[PDB]
């Protein structure tokens, strides 16, 4: 380093898993009524 | 032996060939130096800040 | 799984991401006109003026 940070993201990759998986189970199992 | 700067010193495990003195990896920044009295390879890393 | 190179997108952006820093930390080695690139030998070599 030199004077040079880098700063973690909020969310997480488990979190953005999270919300990929409960979109895919919302759509497959509701279809487009959920949104 | 003229390189100057700051930072803390560690035990480091790499391996010199017998004339090199000093060692950089990328933009040409100073990661290890051979002691001219004890002739073993420390290792360099700037101390925290943030 | 077979086919490689087909994320292209998201390789180039980090790539150029990473040449950016590169080259800003690499600019701080060159003379621009003055004497050296270092501060130290300059403050120890010279006077004030
Ligand atoms: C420089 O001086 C040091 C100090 O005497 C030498 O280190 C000694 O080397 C002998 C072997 O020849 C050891 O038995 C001693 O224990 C060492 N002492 C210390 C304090 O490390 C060293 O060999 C000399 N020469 C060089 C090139 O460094």
């Amino acid at each position: 380093f030199n004077g040079l940070t880098v700063l973690p993201p909020l969310l997480t990759d488990e979190m953005i898993a999270q919300y990929t998986s409960a979109l895919l189970a919302g759509t497959i199992t509701s279809g487009w009524t959920f949104g | 032996n003229g390189l100057t700067g700051t930072g803390v010193l560690t035990e480091s495990n790499k391996k010199f060939l017998p004339f090199q003195q000093f060692g950089r990896d990328i933009a040409d920044t100073t990661d290890a130096v051979r002691d001219p009295q004890t002739l073993e390879i420390l290792d360099i890393t700037p101390c925290s800040f943030g | 799984s077979s086919t490689a190179s087909a994320l292209g997108k998201l390789q180039d952006v980090v790539n150029q991401n990473a040449q950016a820093l590169n080259t800003l930390v690499k600019q701080l080695s060159s003379n621009f006109g003055a004497i050296s690139s270092v501060l130290n030998d300059i403050l120890s070599r010279l006077d004030p003026p």
